[PDB]
RNA sequence: UAGGGAUCGGGUGGUGUUUUUUUA
RNA sequence: GGCCGGUCCGGAUUUCCAACGGGGCCUUUCCUU
């Protein structure tokens, strides 16, 4: 319906059947999606085992997914449950490898990266967030940094000035 | 079931097929490192366990 | 109020229509 | 204690164990004395974690204001430690309830380097970054007595003989010294008069121990000047921040009081 | 000399509670400066009243950018436009009362204070060369 | 060296020749260069050369891996399959089994003492490695006791004493040497390394190292396949080690394998009942293939060929039951395929069939797409190979189970004692006689007001496609043939029933209506062409023509050139079709150009019809021309172009 | 007096100065106002240094000061 | 001034006064390779890399090792013949301390330079 | 070399008294 | 290199999973410059 181009899978078909569930429920929404596009999907698992999609979106429509996300990310976590989902831009080159973090982590924010450098030589680059969402934010870190070691070839970890 | 509720009403051979008397199992689980969490909880649940034997 | 008759490329297009009507 | 914390025997040339949290080094780590498969860490997350390795997996961590330099088991309540971190204080810990550290000894000038205890169990020795070290009774809080020489530097290592006598401090100047705990007796064998006479007169010190002269004379010790200095700034702010501190107290609604033992504690995993 | 600076965050996927779109900010921004309003005051116009963070940062660009983009641009830079209107309204109440000698040497300053991002201005050349105190 | 250090450095921007094809390049090379006497020694010399001094982890981890990519090269060419590497290997074996007061000494420094010490040990520890996966050259009818018996002393030390590198691979090769029946000697050493794996299993605080789960696979080996298993508790200590491991299943496998081993040997093991509930907690809900697949193996093979409780046998398919709801997409049809061992490879099978057959509903009716075709297969078979009274009482209740009616009645049907199916047909002609009311005409005005959920249809249409009451059933087809994917089903079935026994002239108006106001719209228009063809001729052949000009989006200019292939006497009856195929003589405009090429190439009549329909349409284009300059959107004749450019 | 000159405890990072920091950030914050004539929301700055209308109900929202703007009497605000 | 220097004359005069832990900003990547290289020879400790978008602060944790670190101004060539002579004019003793250069091929002090045998323009000092 | 007590100018927060309340 | 039958009671057939390496290759498509 929305996709780009190139023949999709059949569980990018599945997730499309949910896209249009979704518009078939239509006037709870405000006219959202019909705008919608995306160039592709790809769903890989996490050492945890269980998958994730990354969804890429051709970014007018990273800021039109504006307050529709979350709402429609427990939609789908709900319909194409139990895998971590994600809505992500594409193709210096540290800019771009910082707003496919920025946008990766979620819309809710990072607040500061440090990077220490250890006696060994090694290197440990941490990403700092928010403060806020934690109890569904805390579910998906190593799913954020898997996708991240995979989609940049770069290592980070996630934590929360909090407790954990 | 819904289609259990809308299949089995009439007949008397129940205790044959609605052998769900029991509600769902296996949740979904949780992630990696929560699941890490948790049963580190209960190992110093344990540990705290057994030092209360070196109380005494 | 803090409005500035000068400053702006359109102001010098106004005022150059101002310097060669008067 | 690397990059990571790793488990291993003698028998095999591989890492038996990954051990760690996440991702943050080790910069010490000890084993326990009694109950011996339990053991603890500490992580320049300014972190305490406790490990066991029967589950064969870390079990809790707390973190503090300011980063642990060394632990130290206890040998005879082997669920009790001491870390000494780099806010110039150590910390008697529990293990079991890891939220208030228990005792909090308080009287040094800089970063404590490490510590153990005594083999009696009741009395530990901190060496700070200071050109200092200390020993502490367990009960008290305070320091019980400072060595220093003008030789020794930035002492380092600091730990106790195996029969409560000795004390070896590693400075940073290269030197390994030799000190006696209890720096007034002697150690030879002693006739049974001598032996009751200094035990004597040992127990009479210490109950007469709050006789205003008997305590100045039994506290008078003589430090180097720069750890004077800096011990009365340190007393001047400390009493500035108490009055400050008191104002607030006077006007604000609910300023609560928190204990000196949970001042430090920033926070813990596993909140019960 | 001390310090008084505003510390922009460290966000720049700003600021998430924004529920207006990003073209009626570049509206909001041609409306007040064909009002005939400066970069710095259409800038906290439109941060206090339609509440923007700033616009460098919810548009992909700086202001200066959009109004030279839809072609409002200034003639001379804000900075010396300001500096230069300071500097006739000193010379005016120096030439009212001449005795007034601290006016002079704040007019000395000021006209320093000119000369500095004048000759600034003639090296990165936004306003041409052969320009000298209009 | 120098190179390598400058090409896995930092300071060191780019270049086009950065990938290491060295890797690569030994196990080209030593195809041709495997003389395995003398090139080989020099292969092996430089080796020790750097290895005689200091060598980190990483500097050893590539060697390593080196080695390997030389073993690789011995696995593609074997230059000599007799034994002239056995003597080579067995050669390596066993070579891997008061004057200072004037001495004036200045600029001192010392050495440290790893220099000699690790590179003793390590070496060797590297050449046991690469001469043991040289005995693993796999080659069969080489493998003799003969042959071995002189290799087994040199392994049954560095299986002792190895520490840990090579330890993998010797009982590897132990693995690979079961089959063969040594000498008592070596047999005792077999026993003696299941000691060993035992101690290891003592020792090591985790089951899941790669030496404790090839020690596992060993394990397996070695129950499946020898005179006297023995040492019963001590196996059940290890079972009880290995499971509190499995709630990390990471490539445990090997373990799975020995499980596999133990419960095949059939010894009675009580703890084995709790490795059954942990595996099918893994089975279900473990987020990989074939971990599941193999779980699926070691519970399926407990559950058919070990003993139970009389209240568990039925317990476990109750949490059969209880997985067959489970939100997963994928653990829900690993859960479908032990339901399909269970049917398939007894009077079980009547037990239970059942509740298996209502569950198996109830997944029909679930909600996963591609699940929806496994229920409908294990539905089909369940209904085959089930009992006489299973499957009457299975019909009873799926023909009396209103839109659950519908779908119990649809899925009854595709299930379908014969004359008892029809009379379930009977039964669902009732249904469909009332399942016919103005939707197709509700359809048509839906269709009509934009230009200006139909669940009993698809029930009805799967009815159709599973079928005077017939005749009947036919009409109500053009019905609802004249929901979209709904009224192409019902256009399908009107089409096959056309095909089987002015009605042609209504078929295909309401067939060419239909795309005006798919592929299988693609299909019934080449269903209404046949009809068409096989058709008041000349004025229902006009009547299709002004169909076809009414018609000529990518989908009806399809159908526009469909229609005017299946229309091209060669022009006597063209002459009012091509009104349209020549007016239009944007990948679907490349198309519709393609199709206008088409229908020029597929005379004299056809050409002469075709000039006068270009000047009927320049005369046309004149009228339009006409109108326009007598009723002269000024600027929204531009408005288009600045719209959209 | 003696600090972690690395991540401090919250307590002193909202104590010492916004500059001073290790790493610096706003303390001015945004908040949705209600004008009491036509009631519907506006946003507003904290240091609001301007007079914000509400162009809907055109009253007056706030009157600047020399730090945080403070609000004209009637109105209601949500932190945000 | 410089932003190599001041950083070093921070880290310099704050261990001489005696603490474990410094800050430095602007935090260059030529300070990241010098005190890299420092920690690399075990004359700091670990150091945290705090960025935020302006320009990044450096802190560095520090023992009681190190006494003097030190920069060149200018940045002059010096070649293999030539770091035996500035090791010994620009240090106390011989083999003890080291000489920081940026040679070509990385950034490196005087061993591993001449130990890679390359050369470059001298950079900075520590011992 | 650092620390401390004040004091002036601005800002933030607290919550008691001077203050007041539909004129700003 | 491991996992699955189906030819017969351990030699040939096959699916999937990993590790190397091989080939076509996805992104200046609209524009003076
Ligand atoms: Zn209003």
């Amino acid at each position: 319906a929305k996709i780009l181009s190139q023949a999709p899978t059949e569980l990018e078909l599945q997730v499309a059947q949910a896209f249009v569930e979704l518009e078939n429920s239509s006037p709870e929404l405000k006219a959202e999606l019909r705008p919608l596009q995306f160039k592709s999907i790809r769903e890989i698992d996490v050492a945890g085992g269980k998958k994730a999609l990354a969804i890429f979106v051709p970014v007018p429509s990273l800021a039109g997914f504006h307050k529709v996300q979350t709402k429609l990310t427990r939609e789908l976590e709900k319909k194409f449950q139990d895998r971590h989902v994600i809505f992500l831009a594409e193709r210096t080159l540290t800019a771009v490898h910082d707003k496919i973090l920025e946008d990766l982590v979620f819309p809710t924010e990072i607040v500061g990266k440090r990077v220490r450098y250890l006696v060994g030589g090694n290197k440990i680059q941490k990403v700092l967030l928010d403060s806020k969402d934690v109890q569904q934010i805390d579910y998906k870190l190593e799913s954020f940094q898997a996708v991240y070691n995979k989609l940049t070839g770069k290592q980070i970890v996630f934590e929360i000035p909090s407790e954990t | 079931t819904d289609m259990m509720n809308v299949i089995d009403d009439r007949q008397v051979i129940e205790n044959a097929n609605l052998l769900k008397g029991k509600s769902s199992t296996y949740e979904v689980p949780l992630p990696q490192r929560i699941q890490q969490r948790h049963d580190r909880k209960a190992a110093y649940e344990i540990s705290r366990q057994e030092v209360s034997k070196w109380n005494d | 109020k803090k409005a500035k008759k000068d400053f702006y490329r359109f102001q010098v297009r106004e005022r150059k229509k101002q310097e060669i009507n008067q | 204690g690397g990059a990571k914390i790793h488990l291993w025997d003698v028998n095999r040339l591989k890492p038996v164990s990954d051990l760690s949290w996440g991702a943050d080094n080790i910069t010490s780590l000890k084993f326990n004395q009694n109950e011996t498969d339990i053991l603890a860490s500490t992580g320049s997350d300014n972190s305490i974690v406790l490990y066991d390795l029967r589950t064969n997996s870390p079990t809790q961590k707390i973190v503090q204001t300011m980063r642990t330099n060394a632990i130290c088991w206890n040998p005879m309540e082997a669920f009790n430690f001491v870390t000494a971190n780099e806010d110039h204080n150590a910390y008697y810990y529990d293990m079991r309830n890891l939220s208030r550290s228990l005792n909090v000894f308080k009287d040094h000038v800089s970063a404590v380097m490490d510590v153990d205890f005594s083999p009696t169990g009741d009395e530990i020795v901190t060496g700070s970054y200071d050109k200092s070290i200390r020993i502490y009774k367990t009960n008290h809080g305070h320091s019980r007595e400072i060595y220093h020489t003008k030789r020794m530097q930035h002492v380092f290592q600091v730990k106790y003989s195996m029969d409560s006598k000795y004390i070896i401090s590693g400075s940073d100047d290269g030197n390994v010294r030799l000190w006696r705990s209890k720096a007034w007796e002697r150690s030879n064998v002693k006739t049974t008069r001598e032996k009751n006479k200094l035990e004597y007169d040992e127990k009479l010190k210490e109950r007469f121990r709050h006789m205003p002269e008997i305590k100045r004379i039994s506290r008078h010790r003589h430090v180097p000047q720069v750890i004077k200095k800096a011990q009365e700034i340190k007393n001047i702010e400390l009493s500035s921040i108490k009055r400050r501190e008191a104002n607030e107290r006077r006007t604000r609604k609910d300023m609560p009081y928190i204990s000196e033992r949970k001042k430090q504690i920033v926070g813990t995993v596993h909140k019960y | 000399k001390g310090i008084s600076s505003s510390a922009i965050p460290y966000s720049r996927n700003a600021p998430a509670w924004f529920k207006l779109s990003s073209e009626s900010v570049i509206e909001q921004i041609v409306k007040y400066a064909r009002k005939g309003l400066t970069p710095s005051q259409i800038g906290v116009l439109l941060r206090d009243a339609h509440g923007v963070t700033q616009a460098r940062v919810i548009t992909g660009n700086k202001i200066m950018r959009i109004l030279k983009s839809n072609g409002l641009a200034p003639e001379i830079p804000e900075d010396l436009y300001y500096l230069i209107k300071k500097a006739v309204s000193v010379r005016k109440h120096l030439e009212r009362n001449r005795k007034d000698k601290d006016a002079k040497f704040r007019l000395i300053l000021i006209e320093s204070r000119i000369h500095r991002l004048a000759r600034y201005y003639r090296t990165v050349a936004v306003l041409p060369p052969n320009w000298k105190y209009e | 060296g120098f190179a390598g250090e400058e090409k896995d450095s930092e300071n060191y921007h780019t270049k086009v020749k950065e990938i290491k094809s060295n890797k690569s390049y030994d196990a080209g090379e030593i195809l041709a260069s495997n003389i395995s006497l003398t090139e080989f020694g020099t292969l092996l010399s430089p080796v020790k050369a750097l290895l005689m001094v200091r060598i980190n982890l990483r500097n050893q981890n590539k060697l390593s891996e080196l080695l390997r990519r030389y073993l690789l090269g011995l696995n593609h060419n074997s230059d000599s399959e007799s034994e002239s590497i056995l003597k080579f290997c067995h050669q390596l074996f066993q070579e891997s089994e008061k004057e200072d007061f004037f001495l004036v000494n200045l600029e001192s420094k010392s050495y440290t003492i790893n220099s000699n010490s690790l590179l003793l040990n390590s070496t060797l520890q590297k050449f046991a490695l690469d001469l043991l996966r040289n005995v693993i050259t796999r080659h069969r009818s080489f493998l003799t006791v003969s042959h071995l018996e002189g290799f087994i002393p040199f392994l049954r030390d560095s299986l002792l004493s190895e520490n840990e590198g090579v330890v993998i691979s010797t009982l590897r090769i132990l693995i690979t040497l079961i089959r063969l029946d040594f000498s008592d000697e070596s047999s005792e050493i077999f026993k003696n390394c299941a000691r060993k794996v035992l101690n290891i299993i003592k020792v090591s605080p985790s089951t899941s190292s790669e030496l404790c789960q090839m020690g596992l696979k060993f394990l397996s080996a070695f129950i499946r396949h020898t005179d006297s298993t023995l040492k019963d508790t001590a196996l059940s200590y290890v079972l009880g080690r290995v499971l509190p491991d499995l709630n990390e299943p990471s490539r445990q496998g090997l373990a799975f394998n020995f499980l596999k081993a133990l419960v095949s040997k059939h010894i009675m093991l009580p703890e084995l009942y709790d490795i059954a509930d942990t595996t099918r907690e893994i089975m279900v809900t473990n987020h990989s293939k074939e971990i599941r697949d193999v779980s699926r193996s070691v519970y399926y093979q407990f559950l058919m060929e070990y003993d139970q409780s009389k209240g568990r046998l039925e317990k476990q398919f109750k949490f059969m039951v209880d997985n067959l709801q489970y939100p997963t997409e994928s653990g829900r049809q690993s859960v479908m395929e032990l339901i399909n061992l269970i049917i398939t490879k007894p009077a079980l099978l009547s037990k239970l069939s059942s509740s298996f057959f209502l569950a198996l509903v109830n997944v029909s009716f679930n909600d996963d797409a591609p699940r929806c075709r496994e229920m409908a297969s294990v539905l089909i078979s369940t209904m085959l190979p089930k009992l006489e009274n299973k499957d009457l009482e299975i019909v009873e209740k799926y023909i009396a189970a209103d839109n659950a009616s519908f779908l119990n009645l649809g899925l009854r049907t595709y299930k379908v004692s014969i004359g008892f199916e029809h009379t379930i047909e009977l039964d669902e002609l009732a249904i469909k006689r009332i399942r016919y009311i103005l939707s197709d005409t509700s359809v048509g005005s839906e269709h009509q007001w934009d230009l200006v959920f139909s669940s009993y249809m698809e029930a009805t249409e799967s009815v159709y496609k599973h079928g005077w009451d017939g005749i009947i059933t036919c009409l109500l087809y053009p019905h609802s043939w004249v929901a979209n994917l709904v009224h192409q089903l019902i256009a399908n079935k009107d089409k096959l029933e056309i095909s089987l026994t002015t009605i042609a002239t209504r078929i295909l108006h309401q067939l060419g209506a239909p795309s005006i106001p798919a592929n299988v719209s693609i299909k019934t228009l080449v269903n209404i062409s046949i009809l068409w063809k096989e058709q008041t001729g000349e004025d229902l052949k006009y009547t299709t023509a002004i169909d076809y000009m009414v018609t000529r989006g990518i989908i009806r200019s399809d159908e526009h050139r469909m229609d005017s292939f299946m229309s091209k006497a060669l022009l006597v009856q063209v002459l009012d079709e091509d009104e349209v195929i020549a007016e239009g003589e944007y990948l679907e405009t490349y198309y519709s150009r393609a199709v206008d090429e088409e229908q020029e190439e597929l005379l004299e009549d056809k050409l002469q019809v075709s000039d006068f329909t270009k000047i009927y349409t320049a005369v046309k284009q004149t009228v339009l021309e006409r109108r326009k300059e007598r009723r002269s959107a000024d600027k929204k004749l531009r408005k288009h172009a600045r719209s959209r450019e | 007096l003696v600090q972690d000159l690395l991540h401090p405890t919250a307590a002193s990072e909202a104590r010492k100065h916004k500059l001073k920091t290790l790493v610096q950030g706003p303390r001015s914050y945004f908040l949705d106002v209600k004008c009491p004539g036509c009631l519907n929301i506006t946003t507003v700055f904290s240091h609001a240094q301007t007079a914000v209308t509400c162009e809907s109900c055109s009253t007056i929202l706030c009157t600047p000061t020399g730090g945080k703007a403070k609000l004209s009497e009637g109105t209601s605000f949500r932190r945000k | 001034s410089s932003v190599l220097a001041d950083a070093l004359n921070a880290i310099n005069n704050a261990e001489k006064t005696g603490k474990r832990q410094v800050l430095l900003r602007p935090s260059s990547k030529v300070i990241i390779k010098f005190l890299q290289v420092m920690q690399k020879h075990g004359y700091i400790g670990e150091f945290e890399y705090i960025d935020d978008h302006r320009s990044g602060k450096i802190v560095v944790q520090l023992n009681g090792r190190l006494n003097k670190c030190g920069v060149i101004s200018p940045r002059f060539n010096v070649k293999i013949g030539d770091i035996e002579k500035w090791t010994a004019n620009l240090l106390p003793a011989r083999q003890f301390g080291y000489v920081i250069l940026t040679t070509s091929a990385g950034i490196m002090d005087h061993e591993e330079a001449r130990r890679k045998h390359v050369s470059g323009k001298i950079l900075g000092f520590v011992y």
